[PDB]
Parts: structure tokens; C-alpha cells; sequence
């Protein structure tokens, strides 16, 4: 079997915006890689209901329960990641040597569309500490 | 609302290169 | 009779061997002139020698030795040399040598193969120095069995022995001057070394990794557990064989290349079961015919497992690949080396025992971290994650392959070129025996009669001091913190006095030059004069230090060569009875001090012994010459470095041999280095043939005197902090004269570190043997005397930081524990600490690994103790809050304690082990390596220390844990690393829960 | 700070592909429409390749042990306030992003030679009325056009056409086929005989003049040398650019030499001199070319140094030891530079040929020649 690469949408958005300079592209996209395992609840709908608005850790967004699972604070190349109430990660923004590409394999129609290119990544390589 | 965290991997390992089939993708 | 049984095993081995490609080659007859220079004319076959073995051949069998060669084209053959075994009997009455001859002639009616009269040197015998030799009866035998019959005849007499453990292969390799790794043309006249070929040929190399089943929490047992995978590599290409009765999916072909240097394309063999994997394994091995197979602890785990499943599957490993257990239970063939890397790891890698696992060696030597997987998850993964298991397996195989090839291969293969043994033997014999055999080689070539081996059991104890160690100061010293020096001006006065000759000596003796060609002699000398005069005036000074380490280069071998020291030089109730005493001046005999230490209760008695300056020199010329050959290779190395840079970067230009050459000469000089320093330790070994307690005393006392002179100078011009056996860490004033560089007339430069040369000059002024004699003309027995001294301190530094620990006990330091930092701020050595000791709290390891690097921040002492106080307070928060401010998963990992039992169950290690034994059966604790997972519990309250560890993993944790105990152990560590040096330097307790005890405040001035 | 959101379920359709600079530049060319294509020979077994219009990459998936979350920007529908916990170094959120994908591997691309899947393509021996014969066999695969063939083949378009030209692909009586060696070269020889018969410029050949030259005095129904055949011969033995052909004269002569080997000196090893004489005489008159055995190095063998016999490299075993075994049976002594092109395809690592041999077989030289002596 065989199928062509669709790159029109990314190309049109790409041509009108500059080459990627910093960690965030002019189109507002980003990746994330973590040296570890994200221990998440086995269910999601149930825990979003006990979530209080002040905490806002398990929000409801457009009928989908999104979890506010942590926070990332970007200071230049330095980045620090606090997760929950009990985790803190110190890290760095690193520029990809080879700009990777995320794309989309529409399995239904066996169609492939190039979605985006990434040039930087936010990495946390040290063991998490409490947020204190 | 307080049981979300990351189990830290001490290091980084990159696995063996593997061949890709159409079925690996589909 | 018993001959013919060895002939049957030999013929079976011969069949195996011929099946593997070593047919007996017998080179053509050549009645002509044995010449080594026209080697290419003589009929025969040129080969690189890669192995050799003793054998028995039929016309009862005849003993001889087979030598295995690789040709210049990658091929192979075997050839055999025959040789008569022999040993000598010495007689105590020469007048009846004919009677001894006649006696044994009758006594040995048929056991004897032949006899002949020869003369040897006896160093105990009067007038041996004028060439009088000892007369012997040589007794020869057809084989070792006949030798063994003679020894059994002799054993009742000894109740009421010579050459009894000399390996047959060693005796032939030496007498024939043969070494594995060298090139020979095998001819009728004998073996002719091809000196034109030096570069090794390329052996067949096999690396493999197995994966096996095991029961939960117990060890694999080969009677019932099965192999689930076998992975292997042949010359850098990977293979994986799978037993699809157990591994739940077919692994597909893939590439694993963990570094570009190391490509790994793996082919998969999905086999139905265990026997099939074995036959494909044996078959592939037979296909490729490896002559090295390497493992890690394959002799104790892998191989017996293979043997027992083979037996279980009706396979005969000897028939399949020629491996069988030896007397040690190790699996050996004739044609293929078993390189169990663990022996090399334990003996030669220079790593602490805490780091002797494959992981730590991989990290140290190959420099990256492969994938690791708990065996308990490996069995479920057979079903659940077969790909993950396969990624793990090939990571194992790649690490082992390249580990062998990059480190073990150059080292072992280069060392084999001078020692007359195969790699296996060099791996397994004691270093003492290694020393013994080298000296035997050297002795045989100089016609020196071997002493018998000492045999008395150990003076029941003999734990004398070998080296002198003192802890003098603890604390942090840093190049950005100023220190106080109190300079002794009279040290400077002595130095100024020595200065013309010390600097001239530096140029001409230390640097092997001549003052004539030096441009800046007077300049340098003025600059030094000014620095010393300045220090002399302002001798109580407070400024930034230079943190130096000075260490004498190869201390004891240099002591040996300077003083011509060896065991046979010890008078042993007689000297000068027959050779003339007066004409040297001390009546020939040179008295030297040693410090004797007996255990009988310990007592030191100073003693003195006489070393004749004319005795036959056999040990020391080999060591001096060996030192020079290493220096040779350092030179050659440098020339090669120039070759390694002159050339182009097109790696395919027939210079990958040159880089191998570079690596090779590197390997050769370090292999010579290790052999050089083992010459000292031989003289203290149990059962030594060259035993001298006196020699050990002389070495320690001489080194102690040199190093005490050096500490006493630095102590007068700076501040020494710690001294251990051969090293001195000190601080010198920044104004102290340090490094200069003379320019030669040709423009070359000679390095000068002035503190090292001032000490080396003093050592040569005070410790030169002016009585060194050497045979200038042996026929007339005339000695010439001269002055020898090759003992030189060298200096390292100045460094970025230094941290020294203190004991918890008054006026006591801690030896063999320190921290040292390189100029770049990195950690150079960690010795002795709990990290290294078996059985330590992971929390403590995590603590120390966090804390050490944080002492380089800040500009003052108080800020550094504040920053480490802060990390301590983080740790105080985890333990004082009993871990509550912490997710539940991170806690369980940190508190486990694991302990090895040094004996059998039949201490805290003992109780945990005992309870594991009782619960899971005594077989669990009859063996070593029992995984004892435990915590020290709060409960039972009021129970003794030996009852404190009860295994709990076997079973709320926050109330079970003795949190005060673990914080107190960590406190102890905090005391040793942070607070007590702070305390002795007058900084108030930055970790207040560990209080300054009274002794340290009193100890110090305050 | 940035507010971090996660979807409860990621779409595994989003996957990471390594994009080399060249791939990126190609990718960042809006001019191309269908120049990039994911290709694979089949769905369950064969590898999947990435092809540009002229280059091909093989895909390699490489797993990693980290958690990699792909996110993109979203506008939260309702205002939400964060719990400030013991968060130091943590500012007010100034974006909300939601992780919509979580990828566990990367896809490495290595440039590789695209190859044609010549599974169902039959061999043509010059039978008249071949369309009937293609239905005498049960070849379900129909190849109307080369593009369809290329589409289900693991190669690029340009790679496909080049290989198609290389293998002498054609179409006869409306059915695509591949000419046998014998009939192809016979048709070539007769064609060249017409070419010298019509005095065409061999450096500026076109399809029409050549087709007319072959079929000038023969009936079209019994003239198998059609225009498509003409296009094949031009695309095989000549190079185009309208686009015109120029003959690769030493190459054609080499082909002719291989053909001569296959007809006359395959079952017997003639001394090189006589075969070259007959060979030379075998050409159509006045054809300008000389000869050397190196031109047929890799296509013939020499039992001794002064004799020649044909050998096809295709007949040699894939496995080095087996291939060397049969090579040494064919010629006791080989020249190193002579034996290299027979084993070149097995020379994957690109290193010195002697090291490649030394794993299996072993070398032994002489004065000018370096030979290999397998046991
Ligand atoms: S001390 Fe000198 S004179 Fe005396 S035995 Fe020894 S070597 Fe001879």
C-alpha cells in the first residue's frame, strides 16, 4: 500500500510565520518529555466532581474533564515543574538538533497529514522533590 | 483531589531500532 | 598403564580438536642450517601463536606439548613438540654423589627416564662468589605420574622436595623460549620467531548472553529451571535465539546500535524449545569455531546450567563443543579460551568491591547506562513484554562484547606476550605465583637454582605494619579561602643553601641534561631566591594557599633498585667468610635499618641487617630493565601520538593497525607497570620462594624515613593535611616558589616544579647508596662502585577544593576515607566510606551523593556550611516529619537494608538472614548472596542490638521504622562529613541535632 | 507559569517521525504536491519506506523509556482558579495547554535504495500474439501502466523508472512484459543492423526514426520490434536528453560481450584470444570499439589466466562462504580486482574486501595478483 504526505495546512501556517526561534513556535505549540512515569488515577470522570473551584486541579472544560496536574514556570532556558502538592522538578529547555515532526495518521481513511515540527523540548532529569 | 504525581525514572534508556510494518502503524 | 588412560582422553580431545580445525601439522624435514634471518627459506609454516597445550602421544603414551598457531591469512593448524620431564635432587655430601647416583640407579629401577651432570649456583654456599657452583643429580621421568611416584617415595623421609609444582607447559614454554601472541615459523629445527610480524592476528571472538527462568525470590537451579533466551554476538554481529515454549511471541529482526562506534544488527532464531536452542548454539559455534568465549561469572552460573540441562537433554558438551569441567569445576577446551570477565574485574580493573557488578564496570569503562530489568518482572514479561526482554538481552550482550574487546582484550592479550601462559591461567593464578613464575623464568635463563617454596603455616600471626598512615588535619581547604602559614625561616635557609646544587641537580640528574645548554639558569635562580627571602621575612602569613599533593613515583621498586635489595642478599648467618670484606670499607656488608614487628601480643624491636654489595644480581636487573622497557613504551607512545596526528583523517588508509599499535603500546606499558609493582608484594606472600620479613621491614622503614623528611619540610614551609603510605596532601603559600620552566638552547623546554625537586635533591643527598657495586669484569670477580638513585617525588595540583573527614573519637582521624577534588571541581576518589561498604542505607547514599558537590559554592566557610545545613534540613524534614510530606511510593524504596552473610548461618546481618532461613528454608541461608531485605525496627523496645534486625519485607511502616536510629546513623555520617570538621574549625553546629561533643572543642584551640 | 492540562485519552494516531534538514526542506516546499509518499510492498510483512520524488528512506521505530506528552494550545471554556499550595518559584498561569497525544517512540529514517517488486512480471521470449499467452497463464496482476507498478513497489518514481530502464521493461501487444536476454539482444542486434543500414546519428537517436528503420521492410503484424520495444532499447542501451538518445558504446559493447559469453563461451572455457577474434567478428561491421577483459570483469570467469568462460553473478549464493566456494570451483585462482564485483553486493559495510573475506574465506597472494584460497 502507499499514501502521499499532506503538508498544506502546516505549510500555509508556516510560510506566514517566522522560522521557529524560541521554545514556542509562532503558532503556539510545544512538546513535553518526562524522565519517569506519570502516576495517574485509573478513572477520570468521577474525581473531577469532587474537585473544588478553588483547587481547580480536575477542571471540566467543554464537557471534558481536564486535569490541572501541575504547573510549568519557564525562565529563559531554565524551567521548573511543580506537580500536585508533593512534586517539584527542576529542568532546562533544550533545542532539538533534528527538528522532529508530529503528523497525523488518519487510520479511518488511511490518510496522513503533516501536523507540525518541533525544535525545542522541556526536560526534567532530576528526581522530584516535594514542592517545599 | 490530591493523588496525582510522577514516578521518576532514574535515567534514560533508548531502545533498539525496530522495523515498521503497515500494521505496526495500523 | 595410567599413561594409556591419558592417551584415551587425549585421543578424544584430539577428535574434538580436529573436528574444530586443528589437524596436526608436522613441518617438513630440513637437515640444513637453523638460521633465524633467512626464515622464509626453511620448509615449514609461519604462524602467530595463540595457544599451546601439553599432550600425550602414542608410539603407553609419550608426553609432549601441542602448540596452536594462527597463520598470516586467518587460518589455523596445530603442531606438537615433545620434551622429557625432569627434576633435580641435591646432595649434602659431594664425596658420595656417586653413592647417591648408585642408590637412586637401584632405587629407581624403572621410574627414571634419564640423568646428566650439570652445575648450578648456590647463594648459601661459601665461595659461590668466586664461581664455585653446586653439583646435582638430575632425575628425569617420562611423565608427571612418574614424578608423583618419586614424591610418594620421598614423603616418608620428610616425615622422618624439589620441582614439584612447576607446570609442565611452563617448563617447556620457558626452555623453548615460547610465548603465546608471538609469531613463529614451525620447522624441524624448532620454532623461529618472526620478528617482522609483531601486530596480532585477529582471533575468532564470541560473546553471548543467556536469559533463564527462575522461581520467585530464590536462585536459579539448573535441575529444574529453564533457559528462556540465548543472545550472542560474533565479531560485533548479534544473534538472539528464543525458546518459543516460554517466550510468548516471535522476536523479529532488528538493529540495536547504542553508539555509532558499536553497530548491532541482530538476527533472530525462534526455536521451539531448550534442546533446539542448545543444538543451534553448538552448531553455530562449530560453524564459526571461536577461540575466545567470554563471560561474567559463567564458571559459577552459566556453564553448570548448560551442563546440567545438556545432561538433562542427553547432550554431551565435550562432544558438542569440547568443554568439560576441570578440577575446579570450570569449563575448558583446548582450542577456545573461557574469559570470565569477573576474575579480571576482581583482580585488575582497580575498582572497589562495591563496584564489581557488571553495571558499575559498564558505567566506568564504556560510559553509558544500559537498560536494567528486575528478574521478577522478566518472567511475567515473557508473556507480557517479550520485546522489552529482548531489548534488555541485547543491551546485556553489547555491553559484554565491547567490554571484553575494549578493556580485557588489549590487556590480557598484551600481557600474554611476555608471560608463558595462556590467558586463562594468567586470569586465575595468584599474583604471588605470577611473580614467582616470572622470577623463575629470569632465574632459569641466568642458571639460578630455584629455592623450594616455603610451606610452614603462619609468629602465628604476622600482621605487621606495611606502610605508615597518619591523619593530620580535617576540614575544607579551598583556593578562594585564605589560610595561615607559619613558615620556619631556617627551612628556607637550608633550601637557599641547597639551591645551586639542588637546581643544578634538577637540571642534570632529575632532568638528565647539562647546565651548559640552559638559557635561564640564573634568572630562575634569582626568582626563587626572591620568593624564599620574601617568605623568610614574612613567615607568619595569611593568604590564599596552593593545595598540593606530592607522591613519590613507584616508591618500593625504586627503593629496591637503588639499594639492590632482594631476599637472597640477607646474610643468613654468614657473609665475607670466603669473599673479601675490607676493600669496600664497611667490611663489604652494608647495614641498613628496618623496623621488625612480631606477633607472638605485639612488640617492635629495631634490627639491622647486612646487604652484601657484591651478591649476584638477578631480581633487580630484571626490574630496572622492565622499568626501562615501560619508559621505552612511553617514548614510543609519544612517537605514535605524533604519527596519530601527522596523518589524514581518512580512517581507511591502513592505519587502523597504527591506532591498534598505539592502544597496544599503551597496554604494554601499563601491563609492565602492574608487573613492576607486584615485585614488592611477592616478598610478603605466603609460601614465597623468596621469603624475607626483613625486606618488608626495610621497605616500610625506608619509605617512612623519606616521607617523614618530606612531611617535616612541608610542615616547616606549609601545612600537610593527610599522609597514607606514599602520598602527602599539603597546602603551600601562594608566594611559595612553585613551577618554573628552563629553556634549553635548542629551544626545548624542561619542566620544573621546584618543591618536588627540592625534596628529591634532599633524598638524593641523604639516601643515595654510595656503596652500589656491580660486576665490571666477572671472570676476575672485580666489582665497580657508583652512586645510584632513581627515587623521585612528583607533584599534582594545585586543586579547587579538598575535604578530609574526622573520627567521632577524641584525637583520632579516620584513615582510608577522604574526599579529593580535581582542578575542574570534580570528584577524584572516594575510599572506605559507607557507600563502598557492603550493606548501607540507600538514604545515606542519596544523602552523600547530594551533599558532596555543594561544598564548592560560596566564597566563605560559613556560607558553605549554611548551604549544607539547608540540604541537611531538607533531610531533617523528611525524617522528623516521618516522611508525611512525601508521596507514598518514594518512601518504601529508601528504607530497605540488604546484607550479605560472610559465613554460613551455622550480627544484624545474621539475624535477618537467620529469619529468612527459617521462613524459606535453611537452603536459602546455606549459600551466600541471600537477599535479606530488612529495616531496623523500633520494636521490640529494650532488645539487644543483635536482635534489632527482624526482616519486615517478608511481611504502619511509619511506626515500625526506628526513625531515630536512621536519623542518628545519617547524623553519624553528617558528623563525619560536615559538622565535626566545622566543629574542629570553630563553626557553630549548622545541623543542630548532632551536638559538638566536648572532646573536639577541648582538642582544638579556642 | 503555564497551566498544564491533560486529556484523559490520547490519540495514538499522532506519531513522531525524525525530520532531517533535507526532509524538512523538501517538506517546506509548497511547490510539491504528491512528491512525498509513505510506501510499503505489503501490509503485514514488508517494511514501510518513505520516498520523495527521487530519494527513499527506510523507517525504523525506536522506543524510549520516558513519558513523552504531546500538547497543543486550548482556550479554557470557564475561568478556573488554582490552589496555591507550597509553590515557590510559581507564578500566575498565563496559558492553558492540554496534552492531546502521548507518543512512546520515534521513527528513524535511513536513506536506502528503492527497489522494484518484480513478483508477477513474466519473461518475454518474442512469441507472436503474446496477449493470448499472458492469458494462457494465471497471472492475476495486471500492469497497465508503470505508475501502478511503481505504486505497489518499494521505490521512488525516479528510482522506479531507472530500474525499469535497467531491466529492459516494455509492453508487447498491449501487455506489459520483460524481454528474455536472448530475444532482447537479438532484437538489439537486428536493430543496430538497421541502424547501420539507415546511417543514423548514434549520438542523437529518437524513437520514430529508429522504429521506422527497423520496421521499414517488414509487415507490422509480424514486426515485434514495436515503438515500445524501441523505447525500451533506447532506455536500456542509450541515454535520453524533445529528448533524444546517445548510445553508451562501451556499455553496449560490454552487454554484447556478456551476450557473446552467454551464447558461445558459457559451456566451454575458450582461450581469450580466439573468443575475442570471433567476438570482434560477431559485431555488425565497422562498429568502433576495442576490448579488454576488465570490461567484462564480474560477468565471466577464468579457469586459467588465458581462458574465459561466462558466469552470472545472479547465480552466485547470497552467503559469502557458499559464494566463495562456488567461485573457487569455477576458478582456482582469482584476481582480487576481478573477484570484487561478483561479491560487491555482499560488501554491505563498504570496508576493505580482504577483511570481508577473512570472516569466512582466506587470502593467499602471488606477485602481481592477490588471490583468496578457501581452505
Ligand atoms: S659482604 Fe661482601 S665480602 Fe662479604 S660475602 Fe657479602 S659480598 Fe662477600
Amino acid at each position: 500500500p502507499s499514501v502521499d504526505i499532506d503538508a498544506s495546512q502546516w505549510q500555509k501556517l508556516t510560510q506566514s510565520r517566522e522560522k521557529q526561534t524560541t521554545v514556542i513556535t509562532p503558532l503556539g505549540m510545544m512538546m513535553l518529555e518526562i524522565q519517569g512515569e506519570l502516576e495517574l488515577p485509573k478513572d477520570f470522570a468521577s474525581l473531577a466532581r469532587r474537585d473544588s473551584p478553588n483547587e481547580g486541579r480536575f477542571s471540566e472544560q467543554d464537557g471534558e474533564t481536564l486535569i490541572r496536574f501541575g504547573s510549568l514556570q519557564i525562565d529563559g532556558e531554565r524551567a521548573t515543574l511543580f506537580v500536585g502538592k508533593k512534586q517539584r522538578l527542576l529542568g532546562k529547555v533544550t533545542k532539538l538538533d533534528v527538528p522532529m515532526g508530529i503528523m497525523h495518521f488518519n487510520s479511518k481513511d488511511n490518510k496522513v497529514e503533516l501536523v507540525d515540527v518541533m525544535k525545542y523540548k522541556v526536560i526534567f532529569k532530576d528526581r522530584p522533590l516535594p514542592i517545599m | 483531589t490530591v493523588k496525582i504525581w510522577v514516578k521518576y525514572n532514574e535515567g534514560f534508556s533508548n531502545a533498539v531500532r525496530k522495523n515498521v510494518t503497515w500494521n505496526n502503524l495500523w | 598403564a595410567l599413561s594409556a588412560q591419558q592417551l584415551l582422553n587425549a585421543s578424544k580431545i584430539d577428535d574434538i580438536d580436529s573436528m574444530m580445525g586443528f589437524e596436526r601439522y608436522v613441518p617438513p624435514q630440513y637437515n640444513g642450517r637453523f638460521d633465524a634471518k633467512d626464515i622464509d627459506q626453511i620448509p615449514g609454516r609461519v604462524g602467530w601463536l595463540t595457544n599451546m597445550h601439553a599432550t600425550l602421544v602414542s608410539q603407553q603414551g609419550i608426553s609432549g606439548v601441542d602448540f596452536y598457531f594462527l597463520d598470516e591469512e586467518g587460518g589455523s593448524f596445530k603442531s606438537t613438540v615433545v620434551y622429557d620431564p625432569y627434576f633435580f635432587i641435591a646432595c649434602n655430601d659431594e664425596s658420595r654423589v656417586n653413592d647417591v647416583e648408585e642408590l637412586v640407579k637401584k632405587y629407581l629401577e624403572s621410574c627414571l627416564k634419564s640423568l646428566q651432570i650439570i652445575r648450578k649456583e648456590d647463594l648459601t654456599m661459601d665461595n659461590h662468589l668466586l664461581g664455585l657452583q653446586k653439583t646435582l643429580i638430575k632425575l628425569s621421568f617420562v611423565n608427571s605420574n612418574q614424578l608423583f611416584e618419586a614424591r610418594k617415595l620421598l614423603r616418608p623421609i620428610l616425615q622422618d622436595i624439589r620441582e614439584y609444582d612447576v607446570p609442565y607447559h611452563v617448563r617447556v614454554s620457558i626452555d623453548k623460549d615460547i610465548r603465546v601472541g608471538k609469531w613463529y615459523k614451525v620447522t624441524q629445527q624448532g620454532f623461529i620467531e618472526d620478528t617482522r610480524k609483531i601486530a596480532f592476528a585477529d582471533p575468532v571472538v564470541m560473546a553471548f548472553a543467556i536469559a533463564t527462568t527462575k522461581p520467585p525470590l530464590k536462585f536459579p537451579d539448573s535441575a529444574v529451571d529453564q533457559i528462556m533466551m540465548i543472545s550472542y554476538m560474533i565479531d560485533g554481529e548479534g544473534f538472539l535465539i528464543t525458546n518459543r515454549e516460554i517466550i510468548s511471541e516471535d522476536i523479529e529482526d532488528f538493529e540495536y546500535t547504542p553508539k555509532p562506534e558499536y553497530p548491532g544488527f541482530f538476527t533472530i532464531f525462534n526455536e521451539n524449545d531448550e534442546v533446539a536452542l542448545l543444538q543451534r548454539f553448538f552448531e553455530h559455534i562449530r560453524d564459526v569455531r571461536p577461540t575466545v568465549i567470554s563471560t561474567f561469572n559463567g564458571d559459577f552460573f552459566d556453564w553448570p546450567f548448560i551442563h546440567n540441562r545438556s545432561k538433562i537433554h542427553g547432550l554431551d558438551m565435550f562432544d558438542e563443543i569440547g568443554f568439560a569441567p576441570d578440577a575446579e569445576g570450570e569449563y575448558k577446551s583446548s582450542y577456545c579460551s573461557h574469559m570470565d570477565c569477573f576474575r579480571w574485574v576482581k583482580r585488575d580493573s582497580y575498582l572497589p568491591q562495591g563496584s564489581q557488578g557488571l553495571k558499575a564496570v559498564t558505567q566506568s569503562k564504556l560510559g553509558y547506562n544500559p537498560i536494567e530489568l528486575d528478574p521478577e518482572l522478566m518472567t511475567p514479561y515473557a508473556f507480557e513484554k517479550p520485546q522489552h526482554l529482548s531489548e534488555y538481552s541485547v543491551s546485556d550482550a553489547v555491553a559484554t562484547y565491547y567490554l571484553y574487546m575494549k578493556y580485557v582484550h588489549p590487556f590480557i592479550f598484551s600481557l600474554c606476550t611476555i608471560i608463558p601462559l595462556n590467558p586463562d591461567e594468567t586470569l586465575r593464578k595468584g599474583t604471588g605465583t605470577l611473580c614467582e613464575m616470572l622470577l623463575m623464568v629470569q632465574a632459569y635463563q641466568h642458571n639460578i637454582l630455584l629455592p623450594n617454596k616455603h610451606t610452614d603455616p603462619i609468629l602465628e600471626s604476622e600482621t605487621y605494619v606495611g606502610g605508615h598512615v597518619e591523619s593530620l588535619e580535617a576540614g575544607v581547604f579551598r583556593s578562594d579561602l585564605k589560610n595561615e602559614f607559619k613558615i620556619d625561616p631556617s627551612a628556607i635557609d637550608e633550601l637557599l643553601q641547597e639551591l645551586p646544587e639542588a637546581l643544578k641537580f634538577s637540571v642534570e640528574v632529575e632532568n638528565k641534561s647539562s647546565v651548559d645548554k640552559v638559557t635561564n639558569f640564573e634568572e630562575i635562580k634569582n626568582q626563587i631566591t626572591q620568593k624564599l627571602l620574601e617568605l623568610k621575612e614574612n613567615n607568619i602569613r595569611n593568604e590564599l594557599p596552593l593545595i598540593y599533593h606530592v607522591d613519590v613515583a613507584s616508591m618500593y621498586p625504586n627503593i629496591m633498585t637503588t639499594n639492590r635489595l632482594q631476599p637472597d642478599s640477607i646474610k643468613a648467618e654468614r657473609d665475607c667468610a670466603s669473599c673479601d670484606f675490607n676493600r669496600p670499607g664497611k667490611t663489604c656488608a652494608r647495614k641498613l635499618k628496618w623496623a621488625w614487628r612480631g606477633e607472638f601480643v605485639s612488640e617492635i624491636v629495631e634490627r639491622e641487617a647486612i646487604v652484601c654489595q657484591r651478591e649476584n644480581p638477578f631480581y633487580v636487573d630484571t626490574v630496572k630493565s622492565f622499568r626501562d622497557r615501560r619508559y621505552e613504551f612511553k617514548g614510543l607512545a609519544k612517537t605514535w601520538k605524533g604519527n596519530l596526528s601527522k596523518i589524514d583523517p581518512s580512517d581507511k588508509h591502513a592505519r587502523d593497525e597504527a591506532k591498534k599499535m598505539i592502544v597496544l603500546y599503551d597496554s604494554l606499558q601499563l601491563a609492565h607497570k602492574v608487573i613492576l609493582n607486584s615485585f614488592y608484594g611477592y616478598v610478603m606472600r605466603k609460601g614465597s620462594r623468596w621469603y624475607s620479613m626483613e625486606m618488608a621491614g626495610i621497605t616500610c622503614l625506608t619509605g617512612a624515613t623519606i616521607i617523614q623528611m618530606a612531611r617535616a619540610l612541608v610542615e616547616r614551609v606549609g601545612r600537610p593535611l593527610e599522609l597514607d603510605t606514599d602520598g602527602i596532601w599539603c597546602i603551600l603559600p601562594k608566594s611559595f616558589p612553585e613551577t618554573y620552566f628552563f629553556t634549553l638552547e635548542n629551544g626545548k623546554k624542561l619542566y620544573l616544579s621546584y618543591p618536588c625537586s627540592m625534596l628529591n635533591y634532599r633524598v638524593h643527598q641523604k639516601f643515595t647508596n654510595h656503596q652500589y657495586q656491580e660486576l665490571k669484569d666477572p671472570l676476575n670477580y672485580i666489582y665497580e662502585t657508583h652512586s645510584e638513585n632513581t627515587i623521585f617525588f612528583e607533584v599534582d595540583g594545585p586543586y579547587k577544593a579538598m575535604i578530609l573527614p574526622s573520627s567521632k573519637e577524641e584525637g583520632k582521624g579516620i584513615k582510608k576515607r577522604y574526599a579529593v577534588f580535581n582542578e575542574d571541581g570534580s570528584l577524584a576518589e572516594l575510599k572506605g566510606f559507607e557507600l563502598k561498604r557492603r550493606g548501607e542505607l540507600q538514604l545515606i547514599k542519596n544523602f552523600q551523593s547530594d551533599i558532596f558537590k555543594v561544598f564548592l559554592e560560596g566564597d566563605t566557610l560559613e556560607g558553605c556550611y549554611s548551604a549544607v545545613a539547608s540540604v541537611c534540613n531538607r533531610w531533617l524534614d523528611v525524617l522528623d516529619s516521618h516522611g508525611l510530606m512525601l508521596e507514598d511510593e518514594d518512601l518504601v524504596s529508601l528504607i530497605c537494608e540488604n546484607r550479605s552473610m560472610s559465613k554460613t548461618l551455622k550480627s544484624t546481618s545474621i539475624t535477618t538472614a537467620r529469619r529468612l532461613g527459617d521462613f524459606l528454608g535453611e537452603d536459602m541461608v546455606k549459600d551466600k548472596g541471600l537477599q535479606c531485605k530488612y529495616i531496623i525496627s523500633s520494636k521490640p523496645f529494650n532488645a539487644p542490638v543483635t536482635e534489632r534486625a527482624i526482616p519486615v519485607a517478608i511481611f504502619d511502616i511509619r511506626t515500625i521504622i526506628d526513625w531515630g536510629y536512621y536519623r542518628e546513623r545519617l547524623g553519624s555520617a553528617i558528623q563525619k562529613i560536615i559538622t565535626i570538621p566545622a566543629a574542629l574549625q570553630g563553626v557553630s553546629n549548622p545541623v543542630p541535632r548532632v551536638e559538638h561533643p566536648d572532646w573536639l572543642k577541648r582538642k582544638i584551640a579556642t | 507559569s503555564i497551566n498544564l492540562h491533560s486529556a484523559p485519552e490520547y490519540d495514538p494516531s499522532y506519531k513522531l517521525i525524525q525530520l532531517t534538514p533535507e526532509l524538512l526542506d523538501i517538506i517546506q516546499d509548497p511547490v510539491q504536491n504528491h512528491q512525498l509518499r509513505f510506501k510499503s510492498l505489503d501490509k503485514d510483512k514488508s517494511e514501510v519506506v518513505l520516498c520523495s520524488h527521487d530519494k527513499t528512506w527506510v523507517l525504523k521505530q525506536r522506543k524510549h523509556s520516558n513519558t513523552v506528552l504531546l500538547m497543543r494550545e486550548f482556550v479554557p471554556e470557564q475561568p478556573i482558579t488554582f490552589d496555591e499550595t507550597l509553590l515557590f518559584g510559581l507564578s500566575k498561569p498565563y496559558m492553558d495547554v492540554v496534552g492531546f497525544a502521548k507518543t512512546e517512540s520515534e521513527f528513524e529514517t535511513r536513506e536506502t535504495h528503492g527497489e522494484l517488486n518484480l513478483n508477477s512480471v513474466p519473461i518475454y521470449n518474442g512469441e507472436l500474439d503474446f496477449s493470448d499467452k499472458i492469458m494462457k497463464r494465471s497471472s492475476t496482476k495486471v500492469i497497465g501502466t508503470l505508475e501502478e507498478l511503481l505504486e505497489n513497489s518499494p521505490c521512488s518514481a525516479l528510482e522506479g523508472i531507472s530500474k525499469w530502464h535497467k531491466i529492459g521493461g516494455s509492453v508487447k501487444d498491449g501487455v506489459l512484459c520483460i524481454l528474455s536476454q536472448d530475444f532482447l539482444f537479438k532484437a538489439l542486434h537486428v536493430l543496430l543492423m538497421s541502424a547501420m543500414a539507415e546511417s543514423l546519428d548514434l549520438q542523437h537517436l529518437n524513437v520514430e526514426d529508429t522504429h521506422h528503420a527497423v520496421g521499414k521492410d517488414i509487415e507490422d503484424e509480424f514486426n515485434p520490434y514495436t515503438r515500445e520495444i524501441i523505447e525500451t532499447v533506447l532506455n536500456k542501451f542509450a541515454v535520453q536528453e524533445n529528448n533524444t538518445w546517445r548510445l553508451r558504446i562501451p556499455f553496449i559493447a560490454q552487454w554484447y560481450g556478456i551476450q557473446a559469453l552467454r551464447k558461445y563461451v558459457s559451456g566451454i572455457s575458450m582461450p581469450i584470444d580466439e573468443f575475442l577474434i570471433k567476438w570482434k567478428s560477431l559485431f555488425p561491421p565497422f562498429f568502433p570499439c576495442d576490448i579488454d577483459i576488465d570490461m567484462l570483469r564480474g560477468y565471466h570467469f577464468k579457469p586459467t589466466d588465458k581462458t574465459v568462460q561466462y558466469i552470472a553473478k545472479s547465480t552466485l549464493p547470497m552467503d559469502p562462504k557458499e559464494r566463495f566456494k562456488v567461485l573457487f570451483r569455477l576458478q582456482s585462482q582469482w584476481d582480487l580486482e576481478d573477484i570484487k564485483p561478483l561479491i560487491e553486493e555482499l560488501n554491505s559495510r563498504g570496508m576493505k574486501i580482504d577483511s570481508f573475506i577473512m570472516k569466512y574465506a582466506r587470502r593467499k597472494r602471488l606477485g602481481k595478483k592477490t588471490v583468496v584460497t578457501s581452505r
